[PDB]
């Protein structure tokens, strides 16, 4: 990368900057409202039609 | 509670008037007291040094940005060139200007150096006292380096807020400075082991290794203090040289303008870091500031154009940041030409320019580390109680017309003093104080008309 | 296969140590060996001088981009006008330098000049070899002017890579220097002329015209070495004296950071031609970098569009490239500043202010023209061998405690001498020569408690 941007094969000596480690990701984390529930409890009592 | 403002006129100081003369003598107005008394100054020597990500800056490495950002590749190669050339130059600068601040040898520094003068200033066998208090009034955050990037990490205070540890988010580097400070205390300790001998010649060479008093001394005999005065007042001088000193520990306060200066320079630095974050959330009218928020809300086709807005904007950005840098830094390095001059005059030697140094003649300076430069305190001579006394150009022999001698720095002056039987006087040029005329306080002239006529007598020419 | 890097610690180099002594006599350190060396600097007094054509760096003789071009005809006004006056300025510091590098008088030159001295700055009658050593060794495009025109042109090689001739196609135009080359030989000699001398008063008026030679035991003088010294290791001297100008031969390499400035300096003004030239090829988002072709392919209601684009972009690369132009011609007019008052210090005069010119105390320096500058090279005094010996503050005779006496610009130290049987010694203070003490090296003083009390032999005075 340092030949690169000096457009050579001979860069001058010294100490230069390269590009930071990106990191790692890991796994989501998520957050949403729940305890939809679908209010079929009525099948579960009296007598069925 | 307060009442009304008021108007006011500038007040203006006028000058001592001191009527001329219009014969053979003169109005002489000289001091007949004196204080010690303090200056400050602060010079920067340096920038800060930086240097920036040029992908990171731009972008958070989404693979749409580092396809696009192809095309300005070249962009980035010249801003961390530039970068890197400043950072270059300010090294230079900095062993340049040390190669001058050491000396070949010095003085050993001891505790109670200075014999009855205070020196606050020696180290504690470290840097110095009032070192420590120029750091502790500074407000810059806490360094990084060792431990550095655990100190940024999630295991550390929530209530982390440095710029310093917002360096891991923004592709920011801040370069550590080219000096340790104890390498840096250890000139200055050089520095005031190299005083004595400052008289004798320019003492390019020799070393005269004599206590610090004696130095004084030496000094002020060189600016006109009769040598009888200052043996008479020798535990006086130290005790008003003592109280100027000691004012050195309430110096640092908001009022002082040079330590204003060093927070402004502390300021200078953090200004420009905080522009460059304030900047990650400049959105360019792009549908977010944020490159995972327009991917997430736009189909690749539109997408692609709101990205290439967004870098746009970044970039320029970038540009003139690398601008300002390149004027800072040029003005940096001539304050730091500005701070050799004075340490191979202002330090190293006693001056007679004025101008330079405190404003009260010039007797010794002393020099310590501040952030981004050095600064200097000196201590200067400033006369009281100015008295008018009559004074003459020269005497001469009137028998004998081509014996004339004029006064060695200092004026004849007609005796007021008790204890001199001679109608005339000798004083020193910075002190009022009589003494007898001799042959040690005077040299011989070619005759001129203003010179009295002395039909009596002279010692020196006997005859 | 080569090791690995080595990390190291920054070396310190420590002062020679000198303990501090109580009592009426004190330590002192003094040289007992020399060497002759050389520093130098570059300073760079010009800009080099270039002009633009608003008229064909944006478009080429194109009607349609001529007529859109008129409404933007005023930028043009201001670009011109604006480098114009930057080069007004680079004239007018080139001849306020050579105000004061000329003189009312010199000595002829022939070749010889000096003596023993071996002075290979003296001119192959011409420039000087020295000179020409500093242009070969600069990588510098080949020159200006004649032939010029004709080496764009097919009459010459292929092998031309000449940015000059892109001139002719940029519409770039090169101002030529006014000094003339010729007429800036004339005025480095008349400064050599100068030479022998500067000692004698103030050398304001009249001109010594002594042998170079003399000169230089005037300024061996002036920094405390003796008399008798000098006229022992007269051969000595020059030996010494051509060992450090011998070493010039190896001073053009990139290590000599004087140098690299020079290098330096000329990779700046092609750089800064190079960027105007990179783009004319810069679209954009223009279909073409041509007006032509863009004209060409479009319809003109749709093709002015192009052109308009392609014109902004141009007409901001020249806006930036003047502020360019501006800012450094005011660091160079600062810069030619200070080469003047090197010129009127350091060069007409030894100084004695130490700071300025290299770092060895002060004796003669040369100047020699350089691109866009001058370099200057200084002669300098490195101390060698330090020894530590025994002095006290002064002498006074203990029969009669006014008779006191003090060393000048030298020192009373014990003697270590089997030629003198007396116990004390006059030294000079840039180097350890011990000799008699007689009234030629000392003064008389006012009596102090740390002088001598000397109860036999003295001879000044000799009751
Ligand atoms: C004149 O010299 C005297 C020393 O005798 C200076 O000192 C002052 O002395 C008075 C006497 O009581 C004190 O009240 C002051 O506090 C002293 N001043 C100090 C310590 O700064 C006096 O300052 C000199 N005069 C002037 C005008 O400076
Ligand atoms: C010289 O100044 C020093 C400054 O450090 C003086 O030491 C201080 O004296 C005060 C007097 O109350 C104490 O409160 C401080 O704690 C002392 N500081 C230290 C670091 O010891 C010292 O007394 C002065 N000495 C002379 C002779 O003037
Ligand atoms: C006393 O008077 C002056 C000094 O106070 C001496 O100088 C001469 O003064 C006269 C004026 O009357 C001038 O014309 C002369 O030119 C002065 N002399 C010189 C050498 O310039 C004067 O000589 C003294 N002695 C007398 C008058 O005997
Ligand atoms: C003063 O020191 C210099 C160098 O330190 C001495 O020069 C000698 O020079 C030759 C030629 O390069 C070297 O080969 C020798 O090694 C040098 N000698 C030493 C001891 O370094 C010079 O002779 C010394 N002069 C004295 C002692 O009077
Ligand atoms: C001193 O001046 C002499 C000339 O008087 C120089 O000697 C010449 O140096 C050049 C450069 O290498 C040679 O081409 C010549 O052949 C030399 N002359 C002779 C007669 O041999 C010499 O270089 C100068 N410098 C020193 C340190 O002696
Ligand atoms: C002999 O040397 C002493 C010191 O080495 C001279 O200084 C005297 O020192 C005492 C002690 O402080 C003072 O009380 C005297 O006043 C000092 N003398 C003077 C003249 O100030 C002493 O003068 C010397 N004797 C001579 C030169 O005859
Ligand atoms: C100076 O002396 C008196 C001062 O009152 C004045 O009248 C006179 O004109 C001045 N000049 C000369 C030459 O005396
Ligand atoms: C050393 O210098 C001190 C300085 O206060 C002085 O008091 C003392 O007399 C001197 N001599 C000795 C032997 O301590």
């Amino acid at each position: 990368q340092l030949h690169c941007s000096y457009e050579s094969f001979d860069v001058e000596s010294g100490v230069y900057s390269v590009s930071s480690f990106e990191a790692k990701p890991s796994g989501s984390v998520v957050e949403q409202a729940e305890g939809v529930e679908c209010d079929f409890s009525p099948l579960l009592s009296g007598t069925p039609p | 509670v307060p009442g009304e403002m008021r108007l006011a006129s500038i007040a203006f100081n006028h000058p001592i008037q001191v009527d001329q003369l219009n014969s053979s003598y003169f109005k002489l107005s000289i001091p007949t007291n004196f204080s010690f008394g303090v200056t400050q100054e602060y010079i920067q020597t340096t920038i800060q040094k930086v240097t920036v990500d040029c992908k990171q800056y731009v972008c958070n490495g989404f693979q749409k940005c580092e396809q696009l950002l192809r095309e300005y590749g070249q962009f980035c190669s010249k801003i961390n060139q530039a970068l890197h050339g400043a950072n270059l130059r300010q090294d230079d600068s900095v062993r340049n200007l040390f190669a001058s601040v050491k000396s070949s040898q010095s003085s050993p520094i001891i505790p109670g150096f200075g014999g009855d003068f205070n020196l606050t200033l020696l180290e504690p066998v470290a840097r110095s006292a009032i070192e420590d208090l120029l750091f502790d009034k500074v407000t810059i955050a806490d360094p990084g380096y060792m431990q550095g990037y655990d100190d940024c990490m999630q295991q550390g205070p929530a209530s982390a807020r440095d710029l310093i540890c917002a360096q891991y988010v923004a592709g920011y580097k801040v370069l550590p400075p080219l000096m340790d400070v104890n390498m840096e205390a250890a000139y200055t300790s050089s520095l005031l082991g190299s005083i004595a001998g400052v008289g004798w010649t320019a003492g390019l060479s020799s070393f005269a290794a004599i206590p610090f008093a004696q130095s004084i001394f030496y000094r002020l005999n060189g600016v006109g203090i009769t040598q009888q005065v200052l043996s008479e007042n020798q535990k006086l001088i130290a005790n008003k040289f003592n109280q100027a000193l000691g004012a050195m520990q309430t110096g640092f306060t908001t009022t002082n303008e040079a330590f204003h200066k060093v927070q402004d320079a502390v300021n200078n630095n953090a200004q420009a870091l905080s522009k460059l974050a304030s900047e990650l959330s400049n959105t360019f009218g792009a549908i977010s500031a944020s490159i995972g928020d327009i991917i997430q809300r736009l189909d690749p086709p539109e997408q692609d154009a709101q990205i290439d807005r967004l870098i746009n904007g970044r970039l320029t950005t970038l540009n003139a940041f690398v601008a300002q840098q390149l004027v800072r830094s040029e003005s940096a390095a001539l304050s730091a030409q500005l701070a050799k001059d004075k340490v191979n005059e202002c330090v190293k030697a006693q001056s007679k320019r004025s101008g330079f140094c405190g404003q009260g003649t010039h007797i010794v300076s002393f020099v310590v580390n501040a952030p981004n430069g050095l600064y200097f305190m000196h201590v200067g001579y400033y006369p009281s109680n100015h008295i008018e006394v009559v004074s003459a150009y020269g005497l001469c022999d009137a028998a004998n017309p081509t014996n004339c001698i004029a006064p060695v720095n200092g004026y004849f002056i007609k005796t007021n003093n008790t204890r001199i039987v001679d109608e005339w006087s000798y004083t020193g040029s910075s002190f009022y104080a009589p003494e007898p005329i001799t042959s040690l306080n005077t040299k011989y002239v070619a005759p001129q008309v203003t010179y009295q006529n002395i039909s009596t007598n002279l010692p020196p020419p006997l005859l």
